[PDB]
C-alpha cells in the first residue's frame, strides 16, 4: 500500500 | 451557508466534538463554516480542516477504487451487466469531485491569498496539491493534463517554500515530500522522481534529528516510516 | 421518491455494488427505493435492506454514545463549556431517529402486512423490534414507556410465530432471541430475562445442531456464539 | 460488549 499523509 | 448563524468558536468546538465521534463529514461542515468567518486559522485549526476533508475524500476514493475495479472486469468474456456500474461509479465520482471542488474553493477564497507564514502557506498548498490529485484520480477527458499540472504546480511550491523556510524534520515540509513523492509514482509517471525524492526527503531529515527535543517530533517520525514503507515498496 | 425513476432490478444491483463499496447510506436508499415498488422482498432482498440500515443507525449510535458520554461528563467539578455539546448531541440523535422512523414507516408501509412466510414475518418483526429499541436508548421524555413497549409488542409477536412455525436452529429465530435479550438486558431492566431467554435459545439450538447440514449454517453458529459471548459477559 | 445481530 503507498501510503500519503 | 447553514452555518452562518453559529459562532465560529461553537464551529471550533463542535468540529472536535466530530473528531471525537469519527463524524467526519459534520467536521468538514463545521470547519467549512469556520473558514467562512473570514478570519484566518490557527495551527490547531488548520488540522481540523484537513483531517475533516481528508477522511471525507478518503472514504469516497476507497469506495470509487472498489466501483472502478468492478468496472474494469465488467469490460474485459464479461457478461454484460447493462449500464448499472457505470452510472453508480459516475455518482460516487461526482460527489468526489464535488467535495474535492468545495476544498480547492475553500483554498482559493480565502485561505491561501492571507497565509504569510511559511507554515500555514506550504499547509494550504500542500492540501491544493493533494485535492487536484485526487481530482486527477479519477480524470479522464481533456482536462487531465491540465488538473495532473494543477497539482504539480501547487505541490511544487510549497516544495520551493519549504526548503528556503522550514527545517528538513518540519512534519508539515515531511508530508510535502511524501505526498508529492506519491504524486509522482501514481499520478505523472515518474517513478524515478518519487523514489529521489522519498529518499532525499528521508535522508535529510534522519540528519537533523539530533538538534529535535525528545517526545516533540512524534508525527515527523511516523511520516519518515511512511516515506521509508513507500521506498521499501517501490524498490 | 428519488429512486422512482429507476428500475426496481437497478435498484437491487446498485444495492449489492454500495454494499461491496461499504457505502451503506447508499445502499440503504436504494434499498429504500426498491420496497416502494410495491414487490415483496426476497430472503436475499430483505438481507440487503436491513444490513444497509443497520449500518446506517450502528453509526449513528455510536457517534451518539460518545457524545452522551461527553455531555454526561460536563453535567459532573466539570466548567461550564455552554451549549454547544447539548446541541451536537441533539443533532445526531434527530438525525437517528430520523432514520429509525423511515425504517419503521417503510415495515408498516407494507413489508409487515404483506408478509405471510413465517421467515419474513419473523424476520420484518424483528426489525421493527430493532428500530423501537433504537429509539428507546435514547429516549427520556414522556414517550419512553410508551417506545419500550412497542419494542416488546414487535418482539413478543416475532417470538411467538418464530417459536411456532421455525426450528430452533433458524439463524432469523436464533437472532430474534439474541437481540430481544438484548432488549430485557439494557432497555426494559431485566438481566434475568435476558439471561433465562439466551440460555434456553443457545441450549436448543445445541440440541438441534444433529440434524443439520454440514456448511449450511455458518450464521446460525456465528449467533450461537454471540449469544455464548452475552452469557459469558452477564454471568 | 453486549452483541447484537
Ligand atoms: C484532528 C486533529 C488531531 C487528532 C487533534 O491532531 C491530529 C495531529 O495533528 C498534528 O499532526 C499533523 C497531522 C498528522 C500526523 C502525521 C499524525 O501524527 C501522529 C503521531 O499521529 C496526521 C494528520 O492528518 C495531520 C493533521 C496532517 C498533516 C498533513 C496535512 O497536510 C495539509 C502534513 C503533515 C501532517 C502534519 C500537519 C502533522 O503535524 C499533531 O502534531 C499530531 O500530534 C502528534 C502527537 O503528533 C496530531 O495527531
Ligand atoms: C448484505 C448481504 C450479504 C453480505 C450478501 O449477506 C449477509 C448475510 O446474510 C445471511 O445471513 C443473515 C445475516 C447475518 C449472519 C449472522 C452473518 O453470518 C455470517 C457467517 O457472516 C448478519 C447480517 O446482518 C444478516 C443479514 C442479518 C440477520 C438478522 C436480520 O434481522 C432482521 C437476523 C439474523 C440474521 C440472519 C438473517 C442471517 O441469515 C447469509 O446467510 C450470510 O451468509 C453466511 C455464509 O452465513 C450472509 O453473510
Ligand atoms: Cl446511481
Ligand atoms: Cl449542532
Ligand atoms: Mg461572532
Ligand atoms: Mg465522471
Ligand atoms: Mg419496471
Ligand atoms: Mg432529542
Amino acid at each position: 500500500m503507498t501510503m500519503s499523509v | 451557508g447553514a452555518m452562518g448563524s453559529m459562532e465560529r468558536a461553537s464551529l471550533i468546538q463542535k468540529a472536535k466534538l466530530a473528531e471525537q465521534a469519527e463524524r467526519y463529514e459534520d467536521m468538514a461542515a463545521f470547519m467549512k463554516g469556520a473558514v467562512e468567518k473570514g478570519e484566518e486559522l490557527s495551527c490547531e485549526e488548520r488540522n481540523l480542516l484537513s483531517v475533516a476533508y481528508k477522511n471525507v475524500v478518503g472514504g469516497q476514493r476507497a469506495a470509487w477504487r472498489v466501483l472502478s475495479s468492478i468496472e474494469q472486469k465488467s469490460n474485459e468474456g464479461s457478461e454484460e451487466k447493462g449500464p448499472e456500474v457505470r452510472e453508480y461509479r459516475e455518482k460516487v465520482e461526482t460527489e468526489l469531485q464535488g467535495v474535492c471542488d468545495t476544498v480547492l474553493g475553500l483554498l482559493d477564497s480565502h485561505l491561501i491569498k492571507e497565509a504569510g507564514d511559511a507554515e500555514s502557506r506550504v499547509f494550504y498548498l500542500k492540501m491544493k496539491g493533494d485535492y487536484y490529485r485526487y481530482l486527477a484520480e479519477v480524470a479522464t477527458g481533456d482536462d487531465k493534463k491540465r488538473i495532473i499540472d494543477s497539482a504539480r504546480s501547487a505541490y511544487q511550491e510549497a516544495m520551493d517554500i519549504s526548503k528556503k523556510e522550514m527545517p528538513p524534520t518540519n512534519p508539515i515540509r515531511l508530508g510535502l515530500a511524501l505526498n508529492f513523492s506519491v504524486f509522482h509514482y501514481e499520478i505523472a509517471n515518474s517513478p524515478e522522481e518519487a523514489i529521489s525524492l522519498a529518499k532525499t526527503t528521508f535522508d535529510e531529515a534522519m540528519a537533523d534529528l539530533h538538534t529535535l527535543s525528545e517526545d516533540s517530533y512524534k508525527d515527523s517520525t511516523l511520516i519518515m516510516q511512511l516515506l521509508r514503507d513507500n521506498l521499501t515498496l517501490w524498490t
